[PDB]
């Protein structure tokens, strides 16, 4: 009967970490191509089950202000690539969780944020040093069905997946163009019939 | 099963805790008012220890690292229950990340190993006996304190009684065994004088002769009792063998010396002995050669003792004590003869003293010498964590968790400085990478640079045998499972 | 971890740390395939380390190999650069933030 | 999530549990008491249907449930209590720090041994091939069990046999229908060709017709527009007059006064019949379904041949002999409650269903539990053989295996411990011609006693319980 | 005491499952080492790897633990080696028997499953038991390596050699009828666990001194009565008169090397010495067997009838002074049996560990000259035996298959244990390991230094095909027992 709502900055600090190492350490399992998928239910009639990360994290409803924030956000990333979503979210719960100990140990947020901008420019330097990248990858037919494997081999698709690869490689040629390279609302190729 | 052991860790970790911040020169003294109307204080790490409540096992544990380091070598009892409280700590996170113990305890094996060959091998050491660093590092431990201004009075008679006798034990190493100790109430420090061989200090009152060349000794532990059966034979046996010095132990019963006794025992007026100390009665008996026997029946020919010179002389004027040279083997422990009219005078020069004979045994137990002030904790550190990245294998994992572990020591070291310890820890970090061995913590001129202003220097053998019984033990903690009651 | 050898206090900590938060990829890989989650990624960080090779990664598919090179898992520069930069973004923020007030108090 | 998730399963799958066998327990359909005074059922199937589920996962299980039932044959029961032996399995073995996909895997390639092992078991029955009629009783007399048609089951195996040969082209199902009424016995079954409905004309409206070409009505000072409106309803019966139509589907009402206009123009007034037999018509006789008959003259009409109404038995036993084609078997027994009609339905519904593979499929394996103790079998011997945690995966898929028919024998109120033991000892000498039989309540050769499954439904069965198995395992969280 | 039908089997066997998980941890060569505590006062917190220590040290009072401690007291006193693998299979194997009785199977079919799957494994064992030439063609490597196997987790890794040695010095020439007066382990405090040397004698010398000489030939050996010395005073002066009257009839043997047992104060050791007699008191019995047995020295209370020639026979006896310590040598025995195993330790644990030890070894090592049979260690006999015991219940119909089947995951549970305590994925490498046994037969095993797979009989680490005998049989018969009780006043 003596409730307080007093937040000081470090205690704050800790709340916010622990609701992302709650809403991250959640959808971490889903990472990978065998990741265990999410059955996702609606809370009134709906129930589906998937395993991209986006979608659970965008389905799912969060209380906590700093999780509607990250998911948000991740859905305008999902909106500007829409892969990597569940490797940003983990890897950003990562270091909240493992800063969590920098904290305790004393250090102010703000030079851990500094140092981690950092490690980030270090990251990226690092990884535009050892990219081995094809460049011939443009009249690639033949090497762009293997190019989706990765991302249909998590299912049994596989038996008609040569199918589908050459329907996207034909997809991706009839709109080839070679000075805006995108593809608008219109252009959009979705279309969901039952049965079959 | 982890139940305990997480029971285990905390209770170690809290038991170290407590005496977290009496590290260094600088370190914060304690009051525990535990007990029964007990003042607790004081800064010294052990005692506080020893005086601390023991209930758990893991406490126990740790108070028997306190203690074995301090037998060991006498050094960093504080140091090696920071570091193993560190390393519980550190292995916690291991434990909940889902490591069997074993593969924790081999991994910090490994560690053990690995630092104690980086610390010895790039350290500093002394080739020649070369006394003066000897001088140089009892200065370094023996002023700042009340003894300051006796360490030109101490240090040298300590190091004169090693010179004396360079004693082969332990890889020729000057043991607890130079020339047997004695201290006498009263009279001035400046009273020390180093003697050879077995001295008395206890009250002898003969108004005859008690100064013979041919100083036969013997032991009669059988003194007088209360029924002429076992009486007067001991008279008898004394006359014939001819011994002069025969000290009286009352094993037996306190009439050691009745007046129809003491008079029969002065026809030849010898020299009468009392209370002696059970500890310094085996030591005794090796020194003269006889042996401790309380049967007069056994006392025979071959029971007489060897010596050259025994005299009640009023050393320094009113000191009365007995010097006897020339025995079998004398030694026992290293001669300080404490005198001293005031109290801390005597109790003071005497921890002083074995501070000293402490720390030089332990530099001629192994040549090599090391920079104080975290600078091995941080070379550490660094060496090990370089090892775990290029060690493979999962235990990598805690190799380096263990070198992280092994930070505390400076962190805490510039705390009870006031500096910031993080920040002056990762710049000492900093510091010693890209530089030499020797950075270490400047904890009372107010800042951090090398050694050599500094200077502080210690033993390598503190350092090693603290890291060596800290590694042990948790290992050994580590492996416990389970405790069981009702025997 | 090599760029923490040549660096500031604070910023020796905080990429001490990153190396660690990276880290976490490839053990949440191999947990969700099922091996052990620590033992894998540390064998495999310990061949890269030895090995040049960066390739070297973890085969959640049970393959032959820890080279991705034949299993043709490939990802874009674009998309990892903009994944990591946006985490570091994400952990900056939030960092930033130290207070959340709400109109409505309820004492 | 998945603790609770797991448990829904498996109370669902134990709910059906006791259901399983010629055995099975009785249940209670209750509900709030206003209309749940008492329905029991022997089946468990129809259990499923009416069953109250909360837990999502469950939901997926039912919704699997459902799609084996109105898939071919009936093993809805069979494949519900498999999935649900999995999931205490998988339970169980989560219970030992193991993962999930490691389970997955191990399920998936002891699923394809088990298949394979199945496959190599098959035998071909010879009603497809020398025209056996024995395999035909034992298939229909197995997937008829626990009900009581067994008198004119006979008519049942003729309906069964003559199906081959002319009421399937390529395994149609549709050209049989069902139809019964309230008082009778087990010798009412009779061969019928068409509904119950009778003329509403009166009796002075002849028997027998001429040609039927059979469409669907479109209908049934505001005065004069009303006037208006029937003045074109009679321009429109008058167009149908010249039709010569004799057969007609009236969807919408019609009363009495265009009523007899439809009977002296020769077009009988069907008042809304079921679309079940207007769909009968339509594939059989030829009578298509239209919107409206206005735009219909002369080349967009029905085809048929025959129909007569007639009334037998003092009910309208309306017979539609005569129809083009002779396919359209109909069943029209005299059932006493309400639950025979449902009962007869789904039961005659899935036997003409099994059939129907039987004749697509002819290789059938023995059932009673020895395809599963074989499975079982070949199984156990792919985990003894490769290493890897996902051993402990392929026995526990073996364990729900023996434990499919441990249910069967304790249904029957027999022990469970011994004559399972024995048939498993036994099977790997009293090999796939082995079996167990719940009219003695003992082991015994299975090939001699008769009784077989049909393949291609034990097949499904495998590969529904596996998917669904695979499928709740796979979810962790929500 | 009253009790329920169910209640009091189902906490007998708890209790009984309780005693088995106490003793999981400390199995094989990666013991988890527990602490026993007295709490009391000052109760001491020694630690140890060894279980039947724990045993010894355990105060339990079901009567179903009682049993199984009993087991494991005979189970130590037989061989003293593999105890705790007997009562943590007993333990699984009544898990198991608890396991089946919740599927209502009655008891009774499950024992009489139980002891004909006993005899399928003991004849397994049997068949699979290969006699190496350690025995036959003198191979030493198998010595070694029994050696060993029963010396793991201990402090003797360094002169484990001179122990195998000692060992095959008693497979050659000490095999009389299965010596085992031969175990004499004497050590002290101060040193290292490097101290290990030869000596056959006891570590007193003469209480005289160092006066009375140290080489005597003859030594015509006994147990005196009474302490030696030249109404209370009348009845003690005729006492002492009719005793040295006693001892002037038994001085003309000649004496140089006798046991006193009663206390000798320093006018008895005066008359010794004056006498040339030597005396000990309350010597270990151990040694006044091996002085009877080796020497000659027989135990007894007077000396009335032994006279003229009823005196112990002895060839030559000694006692010295050497390195600082009382180390006597009585070298020039009758027959050089009783090799005693002399140490230098540093606490006081390794006292009795040590001898602990080196019992087991020498117990082994009997086993392994009455049998010169083996099988291979490290979970590989294990796994054999729940093969064929496999095997035989999938043959086998009945109820009773299932028990057979719960006697066989009970021995597969063994190595289970085993690796778990050495941190490896359990699962998987005993998953591993009976994949490969149904067709990699027994010369695969488990390996430990590498937490591996391996072919066991390459790595050489065996074990006595007697000791794993008698393992399993005692272990059946233990859960035999056990099991058979239903309901009775047996706990509260
Ligand atoms: N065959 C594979 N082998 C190894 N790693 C893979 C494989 N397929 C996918 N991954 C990993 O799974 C992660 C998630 O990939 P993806 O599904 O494209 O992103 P998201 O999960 O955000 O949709 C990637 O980081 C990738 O490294
Ligand atoms: N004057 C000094 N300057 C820098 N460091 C010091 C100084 N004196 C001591 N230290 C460091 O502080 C530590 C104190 O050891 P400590 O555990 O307190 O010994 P004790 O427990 O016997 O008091 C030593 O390891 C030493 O390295
Ligand atoms: N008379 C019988 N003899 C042996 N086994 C039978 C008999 N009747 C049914 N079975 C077995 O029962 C199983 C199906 O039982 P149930 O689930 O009640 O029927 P359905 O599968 O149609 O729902 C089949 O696998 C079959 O082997
Ligand atoms: N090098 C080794 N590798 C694998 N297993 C070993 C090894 N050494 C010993 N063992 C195991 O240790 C067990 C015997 O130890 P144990 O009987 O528990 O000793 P004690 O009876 O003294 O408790 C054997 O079952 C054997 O499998």
């Amino acid at each position: 009967q003596d409730r307080k709502s007093r937040l000081m900055g470090l205690e704050a600090l800790k709340s916010h970490i622990m609701a992302a190492k709650a809403v991250a350490n959640t959808m971490r399992t889903s990472l990978g191509p065998n990741g265990l998928d999410k059955m996702m239910v609606d809370k009134d009639g709906d129930v589906t089950v998937t395993n991209d990360g986006a979608t659970i994290l965008s389905m799912m409803d969060v209380d906590h202000q700093i999780a509607k924030l990250m998911v948000e956000l991740s859905k305008s990333q999902d909106d500007e690539i829409g892969d990597g979503t569940t490797g940003v979210v983990v890897l950003a719960g990562a270091l909240l969780e493992e800063a969590e100990q920098l904290l305790d140990r004393g250090i102010h947020p703000i030079r851990i944020a500094d140092g981690y901008e950092q490690a980030a420019r270090v990251a990226i330097e690092h990884l535009d040093k050892i990219s081995d990248s094809v460049l011939v990858d443009i009249k690639d037919t033949e090497p762009l069905i293997q190019t989706a494997k990765t991302t249909l081999g998590s299912k049994v698709v596989n038996s008609c997946h040569r199918q589908m690869a050459e329907i996207a490689v034909n997809a991706v040629l009839t709109v080839a163009d070679m000075e805006r390279r995108d593809v608008d609302f219109e252009l959009i190729k979705v279309e969901g019939k039952v049965g079959g | 099963p982890a139940q305990i052991r997480f029971s285990n860790i905390s209770a170690a970790k809290a038991v170290a805790d407590a005496i977290r911040t009496s590290l260094g020169p600088k370190g914060m003294d304690k009051m525990i008012q535990d007990g029964k109307g007990d003042v607790t204080i004081t800064n010294d790490g052990a005692t506080i220890l020893k005086q601390m409540q023991v209930l758990h096992p893991a406490a126990r544990m740790l108070v028997e690292l306190s203690k074995a380091q301090d037998i060991e070598a006498g050094d960093g009892t504080t140091s090696v229950v920071i570091i193993a409280g560190s390393l519980l700590d550190s292995c916690t996170k291991l434990l909940q990340k889902g490591i069997h113990p074993t593969i924790i305890s081999e991994s910090f094996q490994k560690a053990l190993e690995k630092g104690i060959e980086i610390l010895t091998d790039m350290s500093r050491p002394v080739e020649l006996s070369d006394r003066e660093t000897l001088l140089n590092s009892a200065t370094t431990s023996l002023n700042s304190k009340v003894v300051s201004q006796y360490s030109s009075l101490l240090s040298p008679m300590s190091v004169n009684a090693v010179m004396k006798v360079i004693d082969p034990a332990t890889a020729t190493s000057v043991d607890l065994r130079d020339i047997k100790i004695v201290k006498k109430l009263g009279g001035t420090i400046d009273d020390c004088e180093l003697v050879e061989g077995l001295v008395l200090t206890q009250k002898v009152s003969n108004s005859g002769i008690t100064r013979v060349e041919k100083a036969k000794i013997g032991l009669i532990q059988f003194c007088l009792s209360a029924p002429r059966a076992y009486i007067l034979n001991l008279v008898k046996q004394i006359k014939k063998t001819g011994c002069n010095v025969l000290l009286i132990q009352k094993s037996i019963l306190r009439d050691a010396l009745s007046d129809l006794a003491l008079h029969f025992l002065n026809k030849m007026k010898i020299m009468v002995i009392k209370d002696i100390e059970r500890e310094d009665i085996e030591f005794i008996c090796k020194t003269i050669g006889t042996k401790p026997v309380a049967h007069i029946d056994q006392f025979t020919a071959d029971m007489l003792g060897s010596a050259e010179l025994a005299e009640e002389v009023n050393l320094n004027g009113s000191g009365k004590l007995l010097k006897i040279t020339g025995c079998a083997s004398p030694g026992k422990t290293v001669t300080i003869v404490v005198r001293g009219s005031n109290k801390l005078v005597i109790e003071e020069a005497e921890r002083s003293i074995h501070d000293a004979l402490c720390v030089i045994r332990c530099l001629v137990k192994k040549r090599a010498l090391i920079a104080g002030g975290g600078a091995p904790e941080i070379e550490l550190a660094l060496r090990l964590t370089e090892y775990s990245r290029t060690l493979s294998g999962m235990e990598s994992y805690c190799v380096r968790a263990f070198a992280d572990a092994m930070e505390v020591i400076p962190s805490t070291l510039a705390e009870n400085a006031g500096l910031n310890p993080i920040s002056t820890v990762t710049e000492l970090r900093n510091r010693h990478a890209q530089g030499e061995k020797t950075a270490g913590i400047n904890v009372r001129k107010g800042g951090i640079s090398n050694i050599l202003e500094e200077l502080v220097v210690q033993p390598l053998l503190v350092s090693v045998s603290a890291l060596t019984l800290a590694t042990e033990t948790v290992r050994s903690i580590l492996k416990i499972d389970d405790v069981v009651n009702t025997r | 971890s090599q760029e923490a050898d040549k660096c500031p206090t604070l910023e020796q900590y905080a990429m001490r740390a990153f190396a660690d938060a990276l880290e976490v990829i490839p053990m949440a890989l191999s947990e969700n395939s099922g091996m052990n989650p620590i033992q894998t990624m540390t064998e495999v960080r310990a061949r890269q380390v030895k090995e040049m090779n960066p390739a070297l990664g973890i085969d959640c598919l049970h393959k032959g190999t820890n080279d991705m090179k034949q299993q043709h898992v490939i990802e874009t520069l674009i998309g990892k650069k903009q994944q990591i930069s946006l985490a570091t973004q994400m952990v900056r923020m939030i960092l930033k933030i130290d207070d959340i007030r709400k109109p409505g108090e309820s004492e | 999530a998945r603790l609770t998730s797991f448990i829904g399963a498996i109370a669902i799958g134990d709910l059906v549990k006791s259901t399983l066998g010629p055995k099975g327990m009785d249940k209670i359909l209750l509900s709030s008491g206003r209309d749940a005074s008492l329905m029991v059922t022997n089946d468990g199937a129809t259990i499923l249907k009416n069953i109250g589920v909360d837990n999502p996962a469950a939901k997926v299980l039912v919704d699997m449930s459902r799609v084996q039932d109105d898939e071919v044959g009936d093993g809805t029961t069979s494949v519900t209590v498999l999935a649900a032996e999995l999931l205490r399995e998988a339970e169980s073995l989560i219970a030992k720090k193991i993962h999930p996909q490691t389970i997955i895997a191990g399920w998936r390639e002891a699923t394809k041994a088990a298949r394979e092992a199945l496959l190599s078991s098959a035998v071909d029955h010879g009603s497809d091939e020398v025209k056996f009629r024995q395999d035909l009783m034992n298939i229909a007399g197995t997937t008829l069990s626990s009900k009581l048609l067994t008198h004119h089951k006979d008519h049942f195996t003729k309906l069964a046999v003559e199906a081959v040969l002319r009421l399937k082209g390529s395994g149609n199902l549709e050209a049989i229908h069902i139809i019964k009424k309230l008082g009778g016995s087990l010798a009412d079954s009779y061969l019928d060709e068409g509904f119950l409905l009778d003329k509403k004309i009166g009796v002075n409206q002849p028997k027998r017709i001429e040609n039927a070409k059979i469409l669907i009505a479109n209908t049934g000072k505001v005065a004069e527009i009303e006037h208006a409106e029937k003045e074109k309803m009679k321009e429109k019966v008058e167009r149908i007059l010249k039709h010569g139509i004799n057969c007609f589907i009236n969807r919408q009402l019609i009363y009495n006064y265009p009523e007899q206009l439809f009977g002296a123009a020769g077009v009988m007034a069907i008042e809304h019949a079921d679309f079940a037999g207007v769909e009968r018509l339509a594939l059989v006789t030829g009578g298509e379904i239209a919107s409206t008959f206005d735009h219909p003259e002369l080349v967009k009409l029905g085809s048929c041949k025959l129909i007569e109404e007639v009334m037998i038995g003092e009910d309208k036993l309306i017979h539609f002999s005569g129809v083009a084609l002779g396919e359209a078997c109909t069943i029209v027994l005299r059932g006493a409650t309400q639950q025979i009609l449902d009962e007869a339905e789904r039961s005659l519904h899935d036997a003409l269903c099994v059939l129907a593979q039987t004749v697509k499929d002819s290789r059938t394996v023995y059932g009673g539990g020895c395809s599963e103790m074989l499975m079982a079998h070949a199984v156990t011997q792919l985990a003894n053989r490769t290493p890897g945690k996902e051993a402990v995966a392929m026995e526990s898929y073996a364990k729900a295996l023996r434990m499919l028919p441990t249910i069967i024998a304790d249904n029957a109120g027999y022990d469970s411990a011994d004559l399972v033991a024995q048939l498993r000892a036994a099977h790997s000498e009293g090999n796939t011609t082995a079996g167990l039989d719940m009219r003695e309540g003992t082991i015994g050769d299975m090939a001699i006693l008769g009784i077989t499954e049909s393949f291609q439904v034990k097949r499904q069965v495998l590969l529904s319980a596996a998917e669904a198995a695979e499928v709740i395992l796979r979810v962790d969280n929500i």
